[PDB]
RNA sequence: AGUCUCCCACCAAUUCGUAUGCGGAAAACGUAAUGAGAUUUAAAAAUAAAUCAACUCAUUAAGGAGGAUGCCGGUAUUCUGCUUCUUGACCUGGUACCUCUAGGGUACUGGUGUUCGGUACUGGAUUCCGAUGGAAUCU
């Protein structure tokens, strides 16, 4: 297991018991918190939102906007084996005895489609051995050896322990203080996000990203829709920006076929493969921009050579500046 | 000398109503909607007083151009939340002082505008 | 302080517009005017 | 219910970079222990002023290790060490340095000589350009 990251003085001297989220001090001051499970959560902001919600979030299609929860409580375990071959083998025996012979499958594992459903707490070492239901889970399948699980932070221990018990053979990382999630429920939700993201080259993750915000009712788009690729330092922008895409309104149901079969597996699995290290995403910091240095940044966009095009998002380096992974 | 020394005296005077106007009561309007707008209309005004503060003109670039976008991009906000304060009824003295205060932003911008041409870039 | 200048702004408008007071959500009410206080 | 406070934009640092008995994002906020005072006072009117309670004020960093008071290796109590770390007051005089344009910025070193900082975004519709970009019009 791993501690609380350190940080300010004053403020992780409060984390004994129950610690923080890294948005804590922004939530703080918006909303009635409580303290279980070893985290202080938010519970609900502070005014009235029955009928927002269900008009915002829910399967209406009245939506113009979006809802965004920092879910960051939520647990990851990175399994893997250990054996060097890629065929594994050994983590599908593990999985598909920690659920109901479910997770390890050729829809699951081939397809690498997310899987939700219960997990068991299997107990076989001496005879007479029995099972319990636990809890939801997500399994999510990488490379046919490579697995990360979510867990709800009440049964994140309980079913932690049981891996140890073969450590010999497979290789864990407690990482929930490395790895932060947001859900983002609602129609127009892809279309607010990708008004807050760029790339650094040109990936067709990407392309695809950005002709699929343009739907605003998501039950139409197939069973798999996984994107992965490497953004830049958002505080560039200064301000949200839309995607050009009212030039293109003509989306059919017959481009939607073309994401069945146009699939970039290895594009996928090389920035994929940025956040099951750790070493690679301690380089992912290589160089964070203090907040004046990107103001003076900006601030010598005045004086540009093209002089007839007044931008205001700074430019972006080839090797001075970081890269962001990113999975959704 | 009347294209210049005419004007700038006259944005000697708007900014320092501004700043006295601001050290005046920040403490009970912090978290209002239009400091966001407010301090941005000071800022812009400052970064235009600051050039040219001698004999001759110490101008290798005529580019404070791109800052005077004040009055073709970010002008229409500042006039149109600068009377919800006038309209929502707490506060009438401020709305005034702050309509009448951009007026004259605006008219100096452009004084200062269309006389000069040497855009010729 | 002229009120010409108004007029030559509100001729990107029309002659008498009105505006509506501020949505509830976007609200807020005025603290206190003097400065914050060190506890003992 | 009110002549009252705080929050509802950000800060690796001209922004309360505040480890301060404990809780708290903060509060003219809560609560624990020891101890002391009321126009003769830190202070109230010319809360209390036999006792206990009430008003106000002063002192007290967390963790862990070692020895002992008491009762069956333990816990409550008591004295002595250790670990926790982002070169951070303001103003100003010197030397060295710099990819900055005779002036600016950075390192080493001397002098007691009540509100002010930077960065940032309007909602909607239509149009134009060999584009994860730029431009114009209306409401």
């Amino acid at each position: 297991l791993a501690p609380i990251p350190k940080g300010r003085v004053k403020y992780t001297k409060r984390q004994k018991h129950f610690a923080w989220l890294p948005t804590h001090i922004w939530n703080a001051k918006r909303s009635h918190m409580m303290k279980r499970w070893g985290y202080q959560m938010v519970w609900a902001p502070t005014q009235k939102c029955f009928k927002l919600t269900h008009r915002l979030g829910g399967d209406t299609c009245s939506s113009d906007g979006a809802l965004c929860m920092d879910s960051s409580y939520i647990g990851t375990i990175i399994v893997k084996d250990k054996s060097n071959d890629s065929e594994g083998d050994f983590l599908k025996s593990i999985i598909g005895k920690l659920t109901a012979e479910r997770a390890n499958l050729r829809k699951y594992r081939e397809g690498q489609v997310l899987f939700q459903g219960l997990i068991y707490s299997f107990n076989e070492e001496n005879g007479e051995d029995s099972t319990k239901p636990l809890g939801p889970c997500d399994v999510f399948w990488v490379q046919k050896d490579t697995a990360i699980i979510r867990l709800h932070p009440s049964i994140y221990t309980q079913v932690f322990n049981i891996l140890l018990q073969h450590k010999e053979k497979l290789t864990v990382q407690d990482c929930r203080y490395s790895l932060a999630s947001v859900t983002l429920k609602g129609a127009k939700a892809l279309e607010s996000l990708a008004s807050c993201l760029r790339s650094t080259e040109y990936s067709k993750s990407f392309e695809q990203f950005k002709m699929v915000s343009m739907i605003t009712d998501h039950n139409a788009l197939p069973q798999r829709c996984t994107f992965a690729f490497e953004a830049i330092d958002p505080r560039h922008l200064a301000a949200p920006k839309k995607l050009n895409d009212s030039q293109r309104k003509t989306v059919n149901s017959d481009d939607i076929l073309s994401l069945h079969e146009n699939y970039p597996q290895d594009e996928i699995n090389a920035v994929f493969n940025e956040l099951c290290d750790p070493e690679s995403r301690t380089q992912s910091y290589n160089n964070q921009n203090t907040l004046k240095e990107i103001s003076a940044r900006r601030y010598k966009l005045l004086t540009a050579t093209p002089n007839s095009i007044n931008k205001t998002t700074v430019p972006f380096k080839e090797s001075d500046d970081p890269s962001i992974p990113l999975v959704i | 000398m009347d294209e210049m020394d005419n004007v700038i005296r006259s944005l000697e005077q708007e900014y320092r109503l501004i700043l006295l106007l601001n050290h005046r009561n920040k403490n009970q309007h912090r978290a209002a909607s239009w400091y966001g707008s407010f301090n941005e209309m000071k800022r812009n005004c400052g970064q235009i007083i600051t050039l040219f503060s001698r004999l001759k003109d110490v101008e290798w670039v005529k580019l404070h151009r791109l800052l005077q976008r004040a009055l073709f991009r970010q002008l229409k906000r500042w006039y149109w939340q600068f009377n919800g304060v006038i309209a929502l009824g707490q506060f009438v003295t401020l709305g005034c002082t702050l309509v009448t205060l951009l007026a004259n932003v605006r008219a100096l911008y452009m004084r200062l505008w269309e006389i000069n041409e040497t855009e010729f870039i | 302080k002229q009120l010409q200048l108004a007029m030559h702004n509100s001729k990107a408008a029309s002659s008498t517009r009105i505006f509506q007071a501020l949505p509830r959500k976007l609200r807020r009410r005025t603290a206190s005017h003097n400065v914050r206080r060190i506890p003992k």
